[PDB]
């Protein structure tokens, strides 16, 4: 009946692990402890881009690596050009209260979405010269908390209802749902093919999605607190994990267990934001300390230390080209930093 | 050159645009209306002048944003940091489901989580004890012991109505940097909004001295 | 003299603890102008920083006056100018300081009408009219020139009659202003029901210091001008009483520091 | 519908003074900056003025400063050239021309029908290649640009635009940063260039190509547009 | 109830595909890493900084 269900669950989970045991030899701190270390990284502020009212929350660049979309919680999609620092766009929205936005890979869309439970597609390129909205995806009962473009008909979206769901913009209709988690996810990341996305969930739990069947393919877990920060490798057999701990966690798709563990003694606060360089050597997360650190992704060594931000740092990503690295927090402003 | 003014002057348009949406979004007064289990929350707003509600209404020539966060059914502490910075919180609470894992109990569960928050640390909190109406005709037949197991008092309406808001205001831990406002309403009261428009005018007056350093 | 040692010694003490104190004041108030939605208090905050600052520019002029036993050793071109600039400055901060407490009471009397209507446009012509009236009073300095001392029979009739208006017109109007401003706010604070207890004292004792700076370091150097009208001669303890004046530019730092 | 009706055109005598509306509706004419461009008969086009966005940024033609005048009414979505001391070179067919920031550049995508102007009685230098050449439908033709300056800017980007006027029809755009295809244009038509000189390529002819082909820099201000190449069938 | 019942099938169908997955050793996984890495290491400007000639911040 009901009663053995669960002793069989617990059976299967135990299964589990050990093969992941089974499979683990020796760990990547072991192998990488002969190679040479990456040493101290300076950035500088390049730019600083000013012109937001309040608390900014999302950032995602674009795919030429020189426009940048952001969102704030004055009610204002502001598209950056990052070379010129000018506004190409002013987007003002019916609800203030965004949380998340996207820049589609064409360069066509811009999607947008927060408490109001509606992720809004915005259309850039059309005969008049004002940005109107084109779509009003319905049907979350969460709050939106990430939004991914694969193409410029079909969206990922994550809400805060524990559900993720595929969208379809020509329709307004959830082409499928990704059902499994138990907790409020609160980011996802796709994979360079568009095949697979990883997201992580407040169970302190990531699981890896497929896209055209609509149903999990693995579960990751080994946090401690809600997932808040996810990005993907750029081979797409890897991905890290930014949690509400102090604690930033890279997994293994293929392994399929925890690699390498990012921490300090000194940091107690969370992540918000994790991303990484173009070859994945470095790890870029965002804390609540007001700072940004970059961690070596091969060794846990803390390369270096972006402070330029009087408040917290809630979104972050790297360009395409990995050249600039921008950097957007509670105090309305945005920063790109580039080496010397 | 001739070609950076075209895209400069541009972008400084919208900088003008932006600059005064802020200007008249700073005279403009924010409220969070944070009931729990519709305690009386739509009589409330009929009586002033789907993942969020907003209301506007104009008292005094001030302008009013309610906010209404009921139908979000998830967990709270990853979206009310968004509320930081909000003029006040418009409680609402029903005296009429005491005799209702308690209704009552929950209510000060989610009050005594929301009050003492860290993003709502010197906040202005507005609770709004309403049907009291009801209120009377349940406690002439139902004990207030039902909720309350250490109630001493009578079964009389004025010191069991106190009794509630006392213990209400007593589950704030920082008495000394902020001020919890209790006023008891019906279906036919009307003066709600001045009793809203009083408490925020301390706000206003709480900034205005931050402004010139006196805070 | 002793006299002279004891002015000379209160110069430095000003200008050391002056003039670092008015550097980061400005620079913080500097910066919040440029920051979203400048009130008309940061303004005329920021006006005074400037006024203050300026007061210390020439600080060391009286400094050397006073180390050559009040001997002018300089062209009568350099104490004009010299004695045109600290006069205004004195003059600018009385007017800019009773418009700070206008913008106080203001803000605890009408407060929704304060906020629905403040805008920086306000403060700059606050700060416009403060500068351009201390500017057009003292050029009295100029126009009429040991330097700004002792006039034998003619500049005596020309001087006093201005220096009476001076202290009528560009101290007595602030003055009223600014003890009326803080008469009210003192007793709007004191009655103000939700008000925490800790921080009720702490606006009263501040207001009450800013008006007991503004009577201590203002009061004599006006009184001067109606004494000295008076007896028909120029008080010979105008420069005791000038050092008390040049004290605010010092304490306005520590006044708006917490 | 993007719409540009102008009106206000005749008969002027010498020296006397007219003004032209041009009805903007079906876009965002605030957003929009708009210019003035006049063809005379049976010559070429010629820019005359151009308003900003916001109207802070004026400027007008040299051979029209002082006489001439552009306003614009943002409310009532219509453009205003007021006329001085009009002469006889002024009869022309006048276009106005809407221009925005649009792709990292200033295209002039839209023109407006045109009216009819007649008064009875340190420049970038672009030149042209032939006026007329013959043509046949399947064939590839290549119009080449040659420019006094050099229209690449320190920023990579080369203010380079081509047109084409059609018989009895408004200009239209075709290639704007002499590298980027305007929206509604087939693929056959490609802009290559290095500096100064600058050519157009058609792949595919077809008898809807049949045009005058203006090229235009928009490096300063002070757009100067070719002679002019037209394209005809054989016979 | 049935609805627990349920729930609880789909948990187990959802382990047991999990489970019979294929699992490569981390030892190979972690040398692939490496080996990106150090490939495109040239290739990543946060890595080795470019001079001031070719960037455009």
């Amino acid at each position: 009946e009901l009663d053995q269900l669960r002793q069989e669950a617990e059976q299967l989970k135990n299964q589990i692990r050990d093969a992941r045991k089974a499979c683990a030899d020796a760990t990547l701190s072991q192998i990488t402890n002969n190679i040479d270390p990456v040493g101290r990284i300076q950035m500088r502020t390049r730019r600083t881009l000013r012109g937001h009212l309040a608390k900014i929350y999302a950032m995602h660049w674009g795919t030429d690596s020189r426009l940048l979309v952001s969102a704030s919680q004055d009610g204002k999609l502001i598209i950056w050009d990052s070379y010129t620092t000018n506004k190409v766009h002013a987007i003002p929205l019916r609800s203030s209260w965004v949380m998340t936005c996207a820049y589609a890979p064409s360069g066509n869309y811009v999607a947008c979405g927060g408490l109001d439970n509606i992720c809004s597609i915005y259309n850039l390129k059309t005969r008049e010269g004002n940005v109107r909205v084109s779509r009003e995806l319905a049907g979350h009962t969460g709050y939106l908390s990430c939004c991914r473009f694969l193409d410029d008909n079909q969206i990922v979206t994550s809400s805060g209802d524990t559900t993720c769901a595929l969208w379809d913009i020509e329709t307004g209709q959830q082409t499928t749902t990704f059902t499994g988690h138990t907790g409020d996810v609160m980011s996802l990341s796709l994979a360079p093919d568009t095949r697979l996305f990883v997201s992580g969930a407040c169970d302190a739990s990531a699981k890896l999605w497929d896209v055209r069947e609509g149903m999990c393919r693995q579960t990751f877990t080994g946090h401690e607190s809600d997932i808040n920060a996810i990005c993907f490798f750029p081979n797409g057999n890897a991905f890290a994990t930014g949690s509400d701990d102090a604690t930033c966690r890279l997994f293994d798709l293929r392994a399929d267990q925890e690699l390498m563990t990012y921490s300090h003694d000194n940091i107690i606060c969370g992540i918000t934001s994790v991303s990484f360089s173009k070859s994945g050597r470095l790890l870029l997360a965002g804390y609540d300390d007001f700072n940004c650190n970059v961690w070596d992704a091969l060794k846990a060594d803390r390369a270096g230390v972006l402070a330029g931000h009087d408040n917290r740092v809630s979104c972050l990503g790297v360009t395409d080209d990995g050249m600039a690295v921008a950097t957007g927090s509670w105090d309305s402003f945005l920063k790109i930093w580039n080496g010397s | 050159s001739a070609e950076d003014k075209a895209a400069v002057e541009r972008s400084k348009m919208i900088d003008r645009n932006l600059r005064e949406d802020g200007e008249k979004a700073a005279r403009e007064v924010k409220l969070l209306l944070l009931g729990a289990g519709e305690s009386g929350k739509s009589t409330i707003v009929k009586q002033m002048k789907t993942g969020i509600v907003e209301t506007h209404f104009t008292f005094k020539d001030l302008h009013f944003k309610m906010f209404d966060v009921g139908g979000q059914r998830s967990e709270r502490k990853k979206w009310i940091h968004c509320f930081e910075g909000v003029t006040a919180i418009i409680f609402c609470v029903a005296l009429s489901d005491y005799d209702l894992m308690n209704r009552m109990h929950e209510s000060m569960k989610l009050f005594d989580s929301i009050c003492n928050n860290k993003w709502f640390t010197d906040t202005s909190i507005i609770l709004f004890l309403n049907k009291k109406d009801l209120f009377e005709e349940k406690i002439k037949k139902s004990p207030l012991t039902i909720c309350y197991p250490e109630y001493a008092g009578s079964n009389t309406y004025e010191e069991a109505a106190a009794y509630i808001q006392c213990q209400f205001e007593d589950l704030n831990k920082r008495k000394d940097t902020k001020e919890i406002y209790t006023h008891f309403t019906c279906a036919t009261d009307t003066k709600n909004v001045q009793f809203v428009f009083d408490a925020v005018t301390d706000v206003i007056i709480k900034n205005n001295l931050k402004d010139c350093g006196l805070f | 003299d002793w006299k002279s040692s004891l002015i000379l010694m209160a110069y430095i003490i000003i200008f050391l603890t002056g003039l670092p104190a008015n550097l980061l004041a400005l620079r913080a108030f500097v910066g919040r102008v440029r920051q979203p939605q400048p009130a008309p208090v940061h303004i005329l905050l920021l006006s005074l920083t400037l006024a203050d600052l300026l007061l210390l520019l020439l600080l060391p002029f009286k400094i050397i006056e006073a180390a050559s036993n009040f001997r002018w050793y300089l062209p009568k071109i350099v104490c004009a100018l010299t004695g045109f600039g600290f006069y205004s400055s004195i003059y600018c901060s009385t007017w800019l300081l009773a418009g700070i407490s206008i913008e106080r009471y203001l803000g605890v009397a009408f407060p929704v009408q304060y906020k629905l209507s403040r805008r920086p446009l306000y403060g700059v012509i606050a700060a416009l009219v403060a500068w351009v009236m201390s500017f057009g009073h003292c050029t009295i300095v100029i126009i009429v020139q040991t330097c700004y001392e002792n006039f034998t029979d003619e500049q005596l009739d020309v001087v006093l009659p201005v220096r009476l208006e001076l202290c009528l017109v560009l101290f007595f109007i602030p003055m009223a202003v600014t003890i009326f401003c803080y008469w009210r706010f003192v007793w709007i604070m004191l009655t103000q029901p939700h008000v925490g207890a800790q921080r009720r004292r702490r606006a009263v004792g501040l207001a009450v210091v800013t008006l007991l700076n503004f009577l201590v370091c203002f009061g004599p150097y006006n009184v001067s001008h109606l004494v000295g009208f008076y007896q028909r001669k120029s008080p010979w303890w105008r420069s005791i009483a000038v050092v008390f004046s040049s004290l605010n530019a010092s304490l306005d730092p520590l006044l708006f520091y917490f | 519908d993007v719409q540009l009706v102008e009106s206000g055109g005749g008969l002027v005598q010498p020296g006397g003074s007219r003004k032209l509306s041009c009805s903007a509706s079906g876009f965002a004419f605030s957003s929009f900056g708009m210019h003035w461009v006049r063809q005379a008969p049976e010559k070429g086009l010629e820019w005359v003025a151009y308003i900003s966005s916001g109207s802070g940024t004026i400027y007008y033609a040299d051979t029209v400063k002082g006489r001439f005048t552009i306003s614009r009414d943002d409310p009532k979505n219509t453009l205003f050239l007021q006329m001085t001391s009009l002469r006889s070179e002024d009869t022309a067919m006048y276009y106005c021309v809407r221009s925005i920031y649009y792709y990292g550049s200033s295209p002039f995508d839209f023109w407006g029908q045109g009216t009819t102007l007649t008064v009875s009685s340190s420049d970038i230098v672009m030149t042209q290649a032939t006026s007329s050449v013959p043509v046949t439908p399947g064939e590839s033709v290549s119009i080449s640009c040659r420019s006094s300056k050099s229209l690449l800017h320190s920023n990579g980007n080369t203010y380079l635009y081509w047109f084409l006027q059609r018989p009895g029809q408004s200009p239209q755009l075709l290639i704007y940063r002499m590298s980027n295809l305007a929206s509604g244009v087939p693929d056959r038509f490609s802009g290559s260039g290095s500096g100064t000189a600058f050519t157009l390529t058609i792949s595919r002819l077809e008898a809807e190509d049949v045009g005058v082909y203006y090229c235009m820099q928009h490096l300063e201000y002070p757009l100067t547009f070719g002679a002019g190449t037209k394209l005809e069938l054989k016979a | 109830n049935t609805a627990s019942i349920a729930q609880a099938r789909k948990l187990v169908e959802q382990l047991k595909m999990e489970a019979n997955i294929d699992r490569i050793k981390v030892s190979k996984a972690a040398a692939d890493l490496m080996a990106y890495c150090e490939a495109h290491a040239k290739e990543d400007p946060l890595l080795t900084p470019v001079p001031a000639s070719e960037n455009p911040f």
